[PDB]
């Protein structure tokens, strides 16, 4: 096993969790677990009003 | 504002521990890539 | 033996390519299954207190628009040009020893799209129409010996002539592995114009019987429901619109007692919900002033949610009494499915 | 300026951003299904 | 396979793009939602 | 259209639902857009209407 | 399949089972594969059903 590694589930797992710690990262510098972004539109309506 | 505040401000007290395992897996995932592309370096050379 | 050894190499060789196969298929799966839960959050979020989130347009469409997102991972699978899991797939066996024939078997899921294949429903208007159960009559639930059809686990359920729906759920639940009977009455009602008097008339919710008096409107009506909401444990609701809704948790078939006034005419039209849904439009009284109506009483729906299959049947009135003309719990209806 | 304004301006803005936070949930919804395509989309690529 | 796997991996860089594109979309549409915060804010100020 | 609507029955395939309302070109991208679901269809509504 | 229950015996060499609860193509193909280990054989539904 040289031409390629089964590794990549790593690289799946790294970028799933790098876009969960932006994400995180985000709310936690803005303070609201609902982001002004796309996030739970529903309680983005609700915030709205 | 109190609706406003149980609706959009973060409850952190869970927030700041989901970074931290977030943080702790990605440096996890960094120390598997860097133990895994290490694998077929050693099975050609000692195979060779 | 270079006979056997060779057959054995490309058998394994073939066996290689299946359990590869058989992982891309398990990669859909667990993406169909992140579709699903993320649905039920959004399902259950869609709860909106029942009033207070107005983009119910848009969250429809936030599900419609994930539904879709389900259909596309039916596709996009093709692993060769031969999507596995949607659509029509052959069933097919991966030849894995040297002899003919001599083959393991994989029975791969035939969609996860609509109906095809998601949970198939057993309603009271599934078929046409719904008799006693899921609307007004004067007699009542009568008896029968309606048959159970699933899991090789035939079960006659007793239905005596009387039982109300929460007793007819929870006869049918149980025995049949993995089937539910929830029981919902939803009744509204609707005060006509009273000439010289009021409608003087009882109800008999189970046990218990109200004697309310002096109705002339829904509204007084609305407040004596609201002010015997201790006793009878069913919640009352009269909004803008004049219309009065009347539901129970439980599932208790209501009862209107008789009508006793002091009018002269008027009466009390009410309507029964639907197992899936649309609100009867056609109405009919339950008490009225001077001659004696029909359909005194209301009888709730139940539902029947089956995971892979469960028929339903019963002897004549026994089949419609229950689930109306359905004897079968096709139309799974997951595309349907509103918020 | 005087009478109208006040409240036809209401009239406006309510409507106003039920609409925009209609197209924030359509962009909520597509992004959304971006993301579950392109996890599906990584997975089935490394099976392959 | 190989065809399979160029075509996921270019369609999914056709997939970031476009949640770029709906990201910055998403960033216009919550800010024309605050103009039309100050908007019924200067209206029901327009009371006066 | 003109003196009524213009409601009409969408039959695609097994599913199949009834259209009303139809009164523009507007109307019905937006309800067969609600219904595209159901039916399975992708009503999409371009710039030129 | 009318009027009940098209419940009948299986018999395969020597285990003998008798199924019950059919009625349909599916029911049958399911009921099957469920005792197909105990009967030694191989229930299998088509794409045709």
């Amino acid at each position: 096993v040289n031409t390629n590694i089964a590794s990549l589930n790593t690289q799946r797992n790294l970028n799933a969790s790098s876009n969960d710690l932006n994400t995180s990262l985000q709310r936690l510098t803005t303070g609201y677990r609902i982001n002004s972004a796309k996030d739970d539109a529903a309680g983005l309506q609700i915030s709205n009003r | 504002t109190n609706a406003r505040s149980r609706i959009k401000d973060t409850d952190f007290a869970a927030e700041t521990a989901a970074l931290s395992k977030n943080q702790v897996l990605q440096q996890a995932g960094t120390a598997i890539l860097a133990q895994a592309n290490q694998l077929p370096q050693a099975v050609l050379s000692l195979l060779r | 033996l270079s006979n056997q050894i060779s057959g054995l190499n490309v058998a394994t060789r073939n066996a290689n390519d299946g359990i590869s196969l058989a992982q891309t298929a398990e990669g859909a799966l667990q993406q169909s299954t992140n579709i699903l839960q993320r649905i039920r959050d959004l399902a259950l979020q869609s709860a909106n207190g029942s009033n207070s989130d107005a983009d119910r347009a848009a969250l429809q469409k936030e599900v419609a628009a994930q539904q879709a997102e389900l259909t596309r991972i039916s596709d996009t699978t093709t692993f060769g040009g031969r999507k596995l899991l949607d659509g029509s797939f052959g069933t097919t066996s991966f030849q894995v020893g040297s002899n003919a024939y001599e083959t393991i078997d994989i029975s791969l899921q035939n969609a996860s799209a609509s109906a095809i294949g998601s949970y198939q429903v057993g309603s009271n208007g599934a078929g046409t129409v719904a008799s006693v159960a899921g609307t007004a009559t004067a007699s009542g639930i009568a008896s029968g010996t309606v048959n159970l059809v699933g899991g090789g686990q035939v079960k006659n359920i007793a239905i005596a002539a009387g039982d109300s729906a929460k007793a007819i759920a929870e006869k049918m639940d149980g025995a049949i592995p993995n089937l539910s009977a929830r029981a919902r009455t939803v009744f509204t009602a609707d005060v006509s114009g009273v000439t010289g008097g009021s409608l003087n008339f009882d109800v008999t919710v189970g046990s218990n019987t109200v004697s309310l008096a002096g109705v002339t409107s829904t509204q007084d009506l609305a407040d004596q429901l609201n002010s015997n909401s201790s006793k009878l444990g069913i919640t009352a609701s009269i909004n803008d619109k004049g219309v009065l809704t009347i539901t129970s948790a439980t599932g208790e078939n209501v009862k209107f007692g008789a009508q006793t006034g002091t009018a002269t005419a008027g009466q009390v039209a009410v309507k029964v919900q639907g197992s899936d849904g649309k609100f009867e439009a056609a109405a009919k009284n339950v008490v009225a002033a001077g001659t004696a109506a029909t359909t005194t009483i209301v009888t709730g729906y139940v539902q029947l949610n089956s995971p892979t299959a469960y028929s339903v049947s019963g002897t004549g009135t026994q089949a419609s009494q229950v689930f109306g003309n359905a004897s079968a719990a096709q139309k799974s209806s997951v595309a349907s499915v509103d918020i | 300026s005087t009478a109208d304004g006040a409240q036809n301006a209401i009239a406006v803005v309510d409507n106003a951003l039920a609409a925009i936070d209609a197209q924030r949930a359509d962009l909520a919804a597509v992004q959304n299904r971006f993301k579950n395509t392109i996890d599906n989309l990584t997975n089935i690529s490394e099976n392959a």
